[PDB]
Formats: C-alpha cells, sequence, structure tokens
C-alpha cells in the first residue's frame, strides 16, 4: 500500500497521505488502530479495537477503508467507516467467499475498490452497494484513485536479472466510462522495484521506483510516462533515502520523509515532512539556455492537468492557466530578446513557435530592437503561419 | 429536548457567546467544569463560573446574572426539576443542562425551544409519551385520561437515580472536538470514580463505563509512546489498574487503610472490640508483619508489596470477601507523584466538605477546584490529609451509632439520628458528607446485625443543621443488597409525608432524597413515613 | 485608600494631585488620540486572555460596550489581561494560573 | 525604515535606556512610528470577525510591541523624575545641533514636575525657614547621574584605541580594541559616545 | 532587567512547528509568517509557537541543537575550556525551559536534554563567578565576556556592577 511500512513491525503506519495517518499497534496492553488527520477540522481522531486483525488500509476525504486475511474459522472482510455520511450508521462490513482473500484496496470520490487474491477486482459505492466486477490481467501489487480515476498495477510476467515485470491498468469511471491504459508495461530504473504509486493532488497519476525516480503520466504527450526528478540528487548516502507521502502539481511539491539507515521511517518519534521542488534532468543544465526551457517544459508538464479537467468536464480556476501561460510567454520573450541581441534568429523562430498570435506580433518589437530585420521578417511570416494554423 | 450532537448544537452555539456556568458542589461536577473550562480557554470563550450549592442560591445567582447572559450551562443540576418554573426566565434565554440526575423532568424533556439536555439518549431513560402527559361522555373520558396521566406520571417520577457521568459527557465532547488532553481524560476518570465511590451507579454500569474509558486510555498511551519509544518522566501517564478496594492505602499505612475502608471495617466489625482480632487473624493469614502493616506504605519493605494485591485477593477469598479487587485507573507524573482515581476523589471531596469554619462553602469549592490542576499539587496533598481525617471521623461516628444502638428499625425503614454537640457532628452537618456517612453506616449495620429482616431495610438518617432557625438535615438511603439497582423512592416519599402532615420541609439540595426539616416536625414527618411506606 | 490618605499632609495631597494631572497630560500627548496608558503592561504579555477570581464584592465591570461582569466574590471570569490588569493590581481580582 | 527594523530599533533603545545610568538622547521618530503602527493595526483588526485566528495572532504581537514601548517610556520617565533639575539645565544649555535628551512632551512634564516640587517644598517648610535659608537650589540638592557606572555591552561596529582608565594614575591607562560581536564589562563614561552613536549595545 | 524580560527577548527566537490548521500568510509588524499548511513544517517565533501548542493547534519540533550527542559534545567542550564557549543559541536556557515545559511530549529524550543544558548552565555560572572574583582581586577596569548569554549575565550582573562601582570610587577617592 502506498505510504505504508512493513507488517512485521508491532507498531506501524498503515497509510500516510495528504489527508492523514493511520497507525496500528499490537502491544501487550491491546491491539488497535489509530486514525488521525493532518487537519483536525476534517474529523476527530479515532481508535478501533483490531480484534479482527485488519492489516491493509486506506484513507480519503470522506471515508476510511480496511481489510484483512482469512482464517480457517472466518473469511476475509472489507470494513469501512464512512465518517462523512448523513445517516445514523457510519460503518459497513462485507464478507468474502470461502478460500478467497483481499490483496489490495483503495478509495475514490464516492466509491471504493478492492483487488483480490483470485485475480478479481470488485468496485463498491461508498454507501456499501456493490458496483461492477472485472478480472485483473495478472497478480496485483497496488492500487490508487482520484476522482473517478482508478489506477492498478500488476505482475504481467516473471522478471530477469534484477528487473521487475509489471504493468498498469487505468480506468476512468465517470459519466463516460473508459479504459485509458489497458495493460501497458510501466518504466522503472533498472535492477529496482516499484516503491510508491499515487495521484498528484490536482489529479495526475504518478509513481516512484526504489532507486528514486519519480515520474508522471504526461497527458500532454499522448499519455506516456515522463520522469520529473530523482530523490538521490537531493539526498545523499546509500541506505539513506526519502520516503514519499504525496505529490502536488500546483504548488509543485513532493512531500517526503527523510529516512536514515532504513528503508522506511520509524513510527516514533513522529517524522517531519520535507518538501521537494522539481528540476527536470535536461542537458546543458548549468546554462540559462537550459534553465529557461527546463522552466517551460516543467510548467506545461504539470499544468496540462487543467486541460485534463476541462476535457473530463470539470470547472477549474482560469487564473492558473493565465499565470502559467504568462510565465511561459514571459520567459520566452526575455530569452528571445537575449538571443536576438546575441544575433541568432532560427533558434528564436523555434522558440516563437510555442507562442500565441498576439505574442509573436509583440515579439516583432524585440526583433526590431537592435535591428534584426530578418528575424522580424520570419516572425511576421510565422504570424501568417499561425493565422493559417487557427 | 435532548441535544443529539454536542459538537454541532451545543458547543458550536455557545462558542460564539458569553456563557454562565452554574456548577454543583460534587466531584463529578468539578471534573466536568474543569474539562469545559479547558475547552473554553482553548477557544477564548469569555465565560463566567459561579458555584451553586443548592436550588435557592442557583435562583439567586440567576436573578443576579440573567440580565447580562443569554446562554447558561448547568453542571449536575436542573435536569430533575422544571427549570422554567423554578427560574422564570426570559423567553429567549437558553439553558444547557449537563446533569446526571434521573428521571429527567417531562417539562424539560418536551420543552423544544429553551431547555437543551446534554444527556446521552442511550442512558437508562423511559420517558412517557407526550400524548399521555400533555394536551358528558367526552369530559368523562377527559377525566379518565387525567387519572391515567396521574398514574403514569407517578410511575415515572417515583424512583430517582443517576445516569452517565457529566465528566464523561464533556470528555466525549472534547474527543469529538479533538481537543482531548490527557488531563481531561483523567478528569473524566475522576468523575466516574466519584459516581462509583458515592455508590450513585450499579457495579455493572461502572464496569461498562470503565470499559469505555480503557480505550481512551490506550489511545492516549499510544499517541507518542510504545514499548521502545518513551516520554519524559514529566509527562502524565494514565494506567488501567485492577487495584485494591482499600481507601488511600498508598498514602498512609495499610493498617489505617484496612481500619478506615468501609468494606473491610464493616466486615471485620472493627467498631466492636472483638473485630480487631479478626483483622489480626486476616493479617496473620496473609503473613504480613504488624510492624510493616502499621508502617506507612511508601516506607514498607518492597519485598512485601510486589504481589500484595493478589495476596490480598487470595486471603480475602478464603475470608469471604470475594471482591477485594476493583477495576480502576492511576496517574503517574514526575518521579514520585502517583494517585489512584479514588485517592483524587477523596481528596477533592474532602476539600469541598471540609469542617473548617473559616471562609465559606464557596471558598471550599474553590480549594477543591484548584486541587484538580497539577499546578496545585500542594492543595491535592492537603486534601489527602483532610481525607484521612474525614475517614477516621466517619469510623468513629459509625462506632458511636452502632455501640449506642441509635439505629432503630422503624418498620418500613431503619432510623438514625445524630445529636447536637456530639463529636464530629459539625463535620457531618453538610448533606454530601451526611449521605456518605449514612451509606457507610448502613453497610456496617447490615454486616453487624444477625437478623435476616434487618439486612434488607432502607435507612433514614437525621442530623442537626441549624439553631438560628432550628432545623435538621434528613437523608434517605436504599437497601444495601448486592442485588440493588441503586434507585430509591425517598425523594417522593419525603414530600408525600411533608404534604400529608403540612410539615415545614425545605428542599434546597439538588437530590430529592435530602431535605431540610424543622426540628419540631420530625415526629409527625416520621409518623407519616411509617404510614406511607406501610 | 482613605487609611493611607490620612497619613498624607494636605500639601502632599496637593502635590500628588498635580503629579497625577501632569502624568495624565503626558500620557494623553503620546498618541495620535486617546494617548498611551503606560501604567498598563507592567509585565511582559504571555496569554491574551487570563482567568481571574473575584476577591472583593465589587459591583459590575464593563468589558464591551453593552456587556459587563458582576464581580461577586469567588466567581471566576475568563477575560482580557489588559482589562483585568488594574483590578488585579489593586487586589480586586486574582490571576489564577501559574 | 522597514516595520520589522523599526521594532528592532525600539528594542535597542529599550535595552540601552535600561542599562545606561543617564537619560539617553530621544528617539522621537521611533516612538511616533511605533505608535502609528499600533493605531493602524487596531484599525485593521477592529474590522474583522470573531473567532478568527489571525486576529488573535496580530493582537498578541501588538501586545508585545505595546509592552516594549510602554516599558521604554516608563524607564525614561523614571530617569526624568530622578534627575529633573539636571535634564532641564542640560536642555536649557543645549547648543544648536546636538539632539535633545527630552521630547517636547517629556520637557513639558519635567518643567511641570520641577515647578510642582519647588512649590510644595516652599509652601511646607521653606517659606517658614529664616529669610536667607528659604532658597534651596535643587540643581545642588538632587544628585547628578553617575557616569562612572559599570555596564555590560555588546559591540556592533568595530572600534579601535578605546582608552581604559583604571584609576587616578594616568600611567596605568591603556587602550583596547572592540571586535564586532564581542562583549565587555566597562565603565559607562568611557563608552558613552559609542552608545549614543549605536556602535555598542548595552546588555 | 528581569528574567521575565530576558524570557520576552528569548521568545522572539524562531522555532519550527507542524500546524494542524490551514491559514494563509499573516503579515505581522515584525515580519510576515506562513502560509500555515496542515502537517507540514513552518518556522514561527517562539511566543507564537508556545501559544499554538497551548491551544493544541500545532506540534513543536526540537531545534537542530536539541540533540543528546550534540549537547554532550558542547557540555564536554565547555567543561574543558577555561573561557565561555560559543553556545548553540543566545537564549539556550530560556529556549530549553519553554520548549521542554510546553512540548516534552513532542521532544524525545527531554530529560537528557534538560540535564545536559543544566550541566552547561552550572559550568558557565561557575566560570562567571571566577571572572567576577578575578576582576575584584586583580583590580581590573575591563573584562572580555564574549560568549556569555543575556540570562547568564543578568543572573549576576547587577550585583557585580554595583560592587565594581563601589570599588572604583574607593580606589579613586584620593583624586582631588
Amino acid at each position: 500500500q502506498s505510504g505504508s511500512t512493513p507488517l512485521h513491525l508491532t507498531h506501524r503506519f498503515m497509510v500516510w497521505n495528504s489527508i492523514g495517518i493511520i497507525r496500528c499497534y499490537n502491544d501487550e496492553q491491546d491491539n488497535a488502530i489509530d486514525v488521525e488527520f493532518h487537519d483536525t477540522s476534517i474529523h476527530h481522531a479515532t481508535h478501533l479495537s483490531n480484534t479482527l486483525n485488519y492489516t491493509i488500509a486506506d484513507l480519503s476525504h470522506e471515508a476510511i477503508l480496511l481489510a484483512c486475511e482469512s482464517t480457517d474459522e472466518l473469511a476475509s472482510k472489507l470494513h469501512c467507516l464512512h465518517f462523512s455520511s448523513w445517516d445514523s450508521s457510519k460503518e459497513w462490513i462485507i464478507d468474502l467467499p470461502q478460500n478467497e482473500d483481499i490483496e489490495a484496496i483503495c478509495l475514490g470520490q464516492g466509491w471504493a475498490a478492492a483487488a483480490t487474491s483470485a485475480l478479481l477486482l470488485r468496485l463498491f459505492t461508498i454507501g456499501g452497494v456493490q458496483k461492477e466486477v472485472f478480472s485483473l490481467a495478472g497478480p496485483v501489487v497496488s492500487m490508487a484513485g482520484h476522482g473517478e480515476q482508478l489506477f492498478i498495477v500488476y505482475h504481467r510476467g516473471t522478471g530477469f536479472d534484477g528487473d521487475q515485470c509489471l504493468g498498469v491498468q487505468l480506468l476512468e469511471l465517470g459519466k463516460k466510462k473508459k479504459q485509458i491504459l489497458h495493460g501497458d508495461p510501466l518504466p522503472l530504473t533498472r535492477k529496482s522495484y516499484l516503491a510508491w504509486i499515487g495521484f498528484s493532488a490536482e489529479g495526475t497519476p504518478c509513481y516512484v521506483d526504489s532507486e528514486g525516480i519519480v515520474r508522471m503520466l504526461n497527458r500532454g504527450l499522448g499519455n506516456t510516462w515522463t520522469p520529473i526528478c530523482n530523490t538521490r540528487e537531493h539526498c545523499k548516502g546509500k541506505s539513506d533515502h526519502y520516503w514519499v507521502v504525496g505529490i502536488h502539481e500546483n504548488p509543485q511539491q513532493l512531500r517526503c520523509i527523510p529516512c536514515k539507515g532504513s528503508r522506511f521511517p520509524p513510527t516514533l518519534p513522529r517524522p517531519a515532512v520535507a518538501i521537494l521542488s522539481f528540476k527536470l534532468p535536461y542537458c546543458q543544465i548549468a546554462t540559462e539556455k537550459g534553465q529557461m526551457e527546463e522552466q517551460f517544459w516543467r510548467s506545461v508538464i504539470f499544468h496540462n492537468h487543467l486541460d485534463y479537467l476541462a476535457k473530463n468536464g470539470y470547472e477549474y480556476e482560469e487564473s492558473t492557466k493565465n499565470q502559467a501561460t504568462k510565465e511561459q510567454q514571459e520567459l520566452l520573450m526575455k530569452m528571445l530578446a537575449l538571443s536576438c541581441k546575441l544575433e541568432r534568429e532560427f533558434r528564436c523562430v523555434e522558440l516563437a513557435d510555442l507562442m500565441t498570435q498576439n505574442a509573436v506580433n509583440l515579439a516583432i518589437k524585440y526583433a526590431s530592437r537592435s535591428r534584426k530585420l530578418i528575424l522580424a521578417q520570419k516572425l511576421s511570416e510565422l504570424a501568417v503561419e499561425k493565422a493559417a494554423e487557427l | 429536548m435532548f441535544v443529539s450532537d454536542f459538537r454541532k448544537e451545543f458547543y458550536e452555539v455557545v462558542q460564539s457567546q458569553r456563557v454562565l456556568l452554574f456548577v454543583a458542589s460534587d466531584v463529578d461536577a468539578l471534573c466536568a467544569c474543569k474539562i469545559l473550562q479547558a475547552l473554553f480557554q482553548c477557544d477564548h470563550v469569555q465565560y463566567t463560573l459561579v458555584p451553586v450549592s443548592g436550588w435557592q442560591e442557583l435562583e439567586t445567582a440567576f436573578l443576579e446574572h440573567k440580565e447580562q447572559f443569554h446562554y447558561f450551562i448547568l453542571i449536575n443540576c436542573g435536569a430533575n426539576v422544571d427549570l422554567l418554573d423554578i427560574l422564570q426566565p426570559d423567553e429567549d434565554t437558553i439553558f444547557f443542562v449537563c446533569d446526571t440526575h434521573r428521571p429527567v423532568n417531562v417539562v424539560n424533556v418536551y420543552n423544544d425551544t429553551q431547555i437543551k439536555l446534554l444527556i446521552k439518549q442511550d442512558d437508562d431513560l423511559e420517558v412517557p409519551a407526550y400524548e399521555d402527559i400533555f394536551r358528558t361522555m367526552r369530559r368523562r373520558q377527559r377525566r379518565e385520561w387525567e387519572a391515567r396521566r396521574r398514574d403514569i406520571l407517578f410511575d415515572y417520577e417515583q424512583y430517582e437515580y443517576h445516569g452517565t457521568s457529566s465528566a464523561m459527557v464533556m470528555f466525549e465532547l472534547a474527543w469529538m472536538l479533538s481537543k482531548d488532553l490527557n488531563d481531561m481524560l483523567w478528569w473524566a476518570i475522576v468523575g466516574l470514580t466519584d459516581q462509583w465511590v458515592q455508590d450513585k451507579i450499579t457495579q455493572m454500569k461502572y464496569v461498562t463505563d470503565v470499559g469505555v474509558l480503557q480505550r481512551h486510555v490506550s489511545r492516549h498511551n499510544h499517541r507518542n509512546e510504545d514499548e521502545e519509544n518513551t516520554l519524559s518522566v514529566d509527562c502524565t501517564r494514565i494506567s488501567f489498574e485492577y487495584d485494591l478496594r482499600l481507601v488511600l492505602y498508598q498514602h498512609w499505612s495499610l493498617h489505617d487503610s484496612l481500619c478506615n475502608t468501609s468494606y473491610t471495617a464493616a466486615r471485620f466489625k472493627l467498631w466492636s472490640v472483638h473485630g480487631q482480632k479478626r483483622l489480626q487473624e486476616f493479617l496473620a493469614d496473609m503473613g504480613l508483619p504488624l510492624k510493616q502493616v502499621k508502617q506507612k506504605f511508601q516506607a514498607m519493605d518492597i519485598s512485601l508489596k510486589e504481589n500484595l494485591r493478589e495476596m490480598i485477593e487470595e486471603s480475602a477469598n478464603k475470608f469471604g470477601m470475594k471482591d477485594m479487587r476493583v477495576q480502576t485507573f492511576s496517574i503517574h507524573f514526575g518521579f514520585k507523584h502517583k494517585f489512584l482515581a479514588s485517592d483524587v476523589v477523596f481528596a477533592t471531596m474532602s476539600l469541598m466538605e471540609s469542617p473548617e469554619k473559616d471562609g465559606s462553602g464557596t471558598d471550599h469549592f474553590i480549594q477543591a477546584l484548584d486541587s484538580l490542576s497539577r499546578s496545585n499539587l500542594d492543595k491535592l496533598y492537603h486534601g489527602l490529609e483532610l481525607a484521612k481525617k474525614q475517614l477516621r471521623a466517619t469510623q468513629q461516628t459509625i462506632a458511636s451509632c452502632l455501640c449506642t444502638n441509635l439505629v432503630i428499625s422503624q418498620g418500613p425503614f431503619l432510623y438514625c439520628s445524630l445529636m447536637e454537640g456530639t463529636p464530629d457532628v459539625m463535620l457531618f452537618s453538610r448533606p454530601a458528607s451526611l449521605s456518605l456517612l449514612s451509606k457507610h453506616l448502613l453497610k456496617s449495620f447490615v454486616c453487624s446485625t444477625k437478623n435476616r429482616r434487618c439486612k434488607l431495610l432502607p435507612l433514614v438518617m437525621a442530623a442537626p443543621l441549624s439553631m438560628e432557625h432550628g432545623t435538621v438535615t434528613v437523608v434517605g438511603i436504599p437497601p444495601e443488597t448486592d442485588s440493588s439497582d441503586r434507585k430509591n423512592f425517598f425523594g417522593r416519599a419525603f414530600e408525600k409525608a411533608a404534604e400529608s402532615t403540612s410539615s415545614r420541609m425545605l428542599h434546597n439540595h439538588f437530590d430529592l432524597s435530602v431535605i431540610e426539616l424543622k426540628a419540631e416536625d420530625r415526629s409527625k414527618f416520621l409518623d407519616a413515613l411509617i404510614s406511607l411506606l406501610s | 485608600p482613605n487609611a493611607l490618605r490620612f497619613h498624607m499632609a494636605a500639601e502632599e495631597m496637593e502635590w500628588f494631585n498635580n503629579y497625577k494631572r501632569s502624568l495624565a497630560t503626558y500620557m494623553r500627548s503620546l498618541g495620535g488620540d486617546e494617548g498611551l496608558d503606560i501604567t498598563q503592561d507592567m509585565k511582559p504579555p504571555k496569554s491574551l486572555y487570563i482567568e481571574v477570581r473575584c476577591l472583593k464584592d465589587y459591583g459590575e465591570f464593563e468589558v464591551d460596550d453593552g456587556t459587563s461582569v458582576l464581580l461577586k466574590k469567588n466567581s471566576q471570569h475568563f477575560l482580557p489581561r489588559w482589562k483585568c490588569e488594574q483590578l488585579i493590581r489593586q487586589g480586586v481580582l486574582e490571576h489564577i494560573l501559574s | 525604515l522597514t516595520p520589522a527594523e523599526l521594532i528592532e530599533r525600539l528594542e535597542q533603545a529599550w535595552m540601552n535606556e535600561k542599562f545606561a545610568p543617564e537619560l539617553l538622547e530621544s528617539k522621537p521618530e521611533i516612538v511616533e512610528c511605533v505608535m502609528e503602527q499600533l493605531e493602524h493595526m487596531e484599525e485593521n483588526l477592529r474590522r474583522a470577525k470573531r473567532e478568527d485566528l489571525k486576529v488573535s495572532i496580530h493582537q498578541m504581537e501588538m501586545e508585545r510591541i505595546r509592552y516594549v514601548l510602554s516599558s521604554y517610556l516608563r524607564c525614561r520617565l523614571m530617569k526624568i523624575e530622578k534627575f529633573f533639575p539636571h535634564v532641564l539645565e542640560k536642555e536649557k544649555t543645549r547648543p544648536e545641533g546636538e539632539p535633545s535628551s527630552l521630547s517636547p512632551e517629556e520637557l513639558a512634564f519635567a518643567r511641570e514636575f520641577m515647578a510642582n516640587t519647588e512649590s510644595y517644598l516652599k509652601n511646607v517648610a521653606l517659606k517658614h525657614m529664616p529669610p536667607n535659608l528659604q532658597k534651596v537650589d535643587l540643581f545642588r540638592a538632587v544628585p547628578k547621574p553617575d557616569l562612572d557606572s559599570y555596564v555590560f555591552l555588546r559591540v556592533r561596529e568595530r572600534q579601535e584605541n578605546i582608552l581604559v582608565e583604571p584609576d587616578t594614575d594616568e600611567q596605568r591607562d591603556y587602550v583596547i580594541d572592540l571586535e564586532k560581536g564581542s562583549q565587555h564589562l566597562i565603565r559607562y563614561k568611557t563608552i558613552a559616545p559609542l552608545v549614543a552613536s549605536g556602535a555598542v549595545q548595552l546588555i | 532587567m528581569d528574567a521575565a524580560e530576558v524570557e520576552f527577548l528569548a521568545e522572539k527566537e524562531l522555532v519550527t512547528i507542524i500546524p494542524n490548521f490551514s491559514l494563509d500568510k499573516i503579515y505581522l509588524i515584525g515580519g510576515d509568517l506562513g502560509p500555515f499548511n496542515p502537517g507540514l513544517p513552518v518556522e514561527v517565533p517562539l511566543w507564537l509557537a508556545i501559544n499554538l501548542k497551548q491551544r493544541q493547534k500545532c506540534r513543536l519540533l526540537p531545534p537542530e541543537w536539541m540533540d543528546v550527542e550534540k549537547l554532550e559534545k558542547m557540555r564536554d567542550h565547555e567543561r574543558k575550556e577555561e573561557t565561555f564557549t560559543p553556545m548553540p543559541s543566545p537564549y539556550y536556557m530560556e529556549l530549553t525551559k519553554l520548549l521542554l515545559n510546553h512540548a516534552s511530549d513532542n521532544i524525545p529524550k527531554a530529560d537528557e536534554i534538560r540535564t545536559l543544558v543544566k550541566d552547561m548552565w552550572d559550568t558557565r555560572i561557575a566560570k562567571l563567578r571566577v571572572s567576577a572574583d578575578s576582576f575584584v582581586r586583580q583590580q581590573e577596569a575591563h573584562a572580555k565576556l564574549d560568549n556569555l548569554t543575556l540570562m547568564e549575565i543578568n543572573t549576576s550582573g547587577t550585583f557585580l556592577t554595583q560592587a565594581l562601582n563601589h570599588m572604583y570610587k574607593l580606589r579613586t577617592n584620593l583624586q582631588p
């Protein structure tokens, strides 16, 4: 489970995300689960007697989900506390068939989903009614969700020479149901395994491998996978590493906990979340010519989520698009001026190809300053071309 | 009407307002007041706090403050009377009522605009339906309905008892707000233990509420702590204990604890000359040296103490005291500060009901309220010393009553009377201490007497109150059987006798089973009580 | 207090009245308007609100425009420190957290 | 002058006035600007809703600023009341260009204080005394501030060739250098211009 | 100057808290703070941190110097040197009292931290006593006290300065 620590610990995290934390302990005084939230205006902290040994968990804005394994006396179960409900009975419980066990679970906006050891996925509404059922394309490892999106990762085969053989199944369960990615293999760094999957806060799916590369579903580039950053350029050491809590597109943040000499943070004392910005791994990084296009491509790589929301039918804040487009246009204008004064023009045309009609009509001014007439001419011809491309 | 959600319909309402707390003089009320004070001080709610020791001073305080406050909170008072008739409020005030007393008055229940009851709906509540209580052949059926109303409402109002602790109610509010500190959980524990110490609830309900509080204790004990990461000694640690029923036994000698605990004193009959040899037989069966037993518990040899609880239980079982253990809690902090919930209960209770004449009852309330905060540990230890004195005086008074045979069986009920000028009567003149004395004395009497009839009777006790006005305080106690459900009828029996005789009965204490009575009228009042209970 | 005023000479009372008037003038002249009462804030501020206990049977004490608290003995109020400071100094109220 | 820097200069004046034996030169710009900030923030906060957290945070910060200002002014008023003939004589004899040790308000207070005290003394005893004894000059009655007091300091700007003078004998005088960030225990009279210029901070 | 005023100045030092509430950037006169995001660290003055802890609105983190190994190293260095060593904060004693009294639940090994800070305080007060005695005995007119903190000075400085004033007048009474 994303944001969870190994089961052999007697006191551990069952989930840590941008909503809150779920801890659980099995000490001599009691066995129980503690649920807490980052913002206490959401819901009060809760203590559940874990007599049924719930072991896999997930947390959301409106509900918490739990599940366990079977035993010879009793089968596996799915348990949920829909703490945001209106009605008198906030809990519900579901029991699985005999010799069948839940393997992974996840929450989404108004629904829950459980992947099963029998290569079966069951969808539920958050009141408890069962939605659709389908079979996975292999043994599952983990799940994630955001809005109507469902994100599943599974074993597609057997690995060789240290690599892992796995792929993604991605569904969009909204008013026009679809499968976006069907069985596609997932990239990851060689001789490493998948560490963390989850949706960035404004909606894009992302994941991190056990070397440290964080990468995102680039919906501006035909739904491919674009690496953003590593974690080991920020960190230092072999065993020391950063343990991920969540991603945000705007503000651009990676929430992560630095871990010393361990593959995960200790449960106590409470770790402090560090914030990591982003810097794409482009060439000629030390130059201003590199930094400007790094800024541009990082900006669009993150801000295409607004267009995804519009395509899906959501309303968004137009000021975000205004600011992002202005940032891209302004860095392009300044570097166009610098390159023009440095007496280069075809590179300026290539930069100006990314701009609006009004923007090129105004960039003719920067071309005119210092009297680069041929660059002004090609910007005018580009303006004609953009008038045609409308 | 009953408040369904304390967070939404009570706390978020009074959070924006000036509030007036009326607080009754009992340890559960004090603990609920401490929790609510902590919440209000977190949220900068400009409250005012007034202690009230009775109905008349509650009315006086309300007359003083009704112009300036629109929201009032009554802690351990108000639920068992018609507050609208008692206080005569303006049409647009609000009275929140967090009170353990039962049954709730039907006017309080079915008033839908002004009285708001901070009472758990799953308590022991059976309210009659509204149509049964509120509005030729037609008028004949009207009179028949009125007769049925009188029958049903007497059946409802007959037996008075206590519900869930107000401190626990306020702690559940704190938990829902997620501002529940460990000291707030300790105050909730102390409120429940006040109910248990004063025998206001059954053992089943006490065990159930302890089961509720155990889970909160576990949550607080795992907020920042486990078997390998641990906090400073400064921090407070609350622990569940299956501890001994002896009173204050970690703060004085085990001998004094066995002598001044009500249960063991009653069983061994230590009021009698012969009972000390029974106690010595018990200690010899345990194998504790008498010098160690008479030494202070903190100075006792540590080789005697690390299995003392199970040794006590094992010897008590073969002596016939089958329940010397009790499910309770303790608090530790620093290096040396350790208290059982019973210890804090007795200390705060003694600070309230202190025999000191200097100051006033409200000053003693203030001392008790201060002692519940850890910035006033000196006050808590002073309260422990006062509690030792109070327990000793209780046993001396019980011995005097039983040796002089003041407890006489008046047919339907046993009767006892304290006499003016006799020892410690001024200490026991206050109604709460008098109620505790009567309960302890009834247990001692039931263990003393050999008659099967006398072991089942209730008890009525009188004590002097006033000479400037010539009155006595009278309390009624139910029978002390283990089968008892801790409900008594004396609150209504007293007023039926008082109206049958037209006696000068005054009804100031919040419990109906405690009254003030003119010293001349006690004869005819008792005659009416024998006639009434039959 | 009157028991202390009887210790003072008449000329001492005249000097004290002149000093009070001059100090009030100086405090009034500090701000843009309504001055600054530098008699207040004699100790560094810790909490914005304090819990106070009535020691004397005072009458009523206004806290806002339309609101007041009855300063009856042993009542406890949770009030602003800057409002309660003078009464605590004069012994009417007792600050009751330490 | 940034508002944060203004509050910092207020704290500097507060501590210097605490530890200096004499009345230091006035900081009217500091007092006026701090009062302006407080009035403006009162105006801001009276136009905000109840139960708001940022309102309380601002009120707490204002309490702190108000406390430092009130304490500073109280200390200055203590010094004025203690040395009222000497500060008045200094103000009367002040040339053109050095700053005053009194604001106009403090000067009005000092003149009123001296007139009140002289009137009281005359009326009570000194009109009754014999004719040539009726005049005490308070310039001689009241003691002067003692400039040879020892003070702790921390030095903010490097100073060189500061002369220590242990006692009467000039042969034992010797110079020192005050490195930035160092802390010293020294007679005030040897460092008083540095305190005036802000090169050192009394502690 | 009172110890409470020294604490007032110590209260201006910055410490990191983890809010459980959401609040935008607040523009205090002494410099802007925030934004406050639930679950993330933010650096605020100590008075505000203590107030929020009392109102249960945040979790306080120990400063970087509140670590047992670092404090043991500093304590041993102080005990070995003859002069006052540089301290991890200019108000370390006040910081220790405030943070450990209000946030011992948040700060692990608080007993060890308090004992080590007490050791450093005892060593430095002993050094200050030696300095005062040497000043009076050798009849100095100047001393260098570079790494002393304000609370440490304020504990003894009024007495010392009064004594040195009397000593100066006694050794200069023959001046005319």
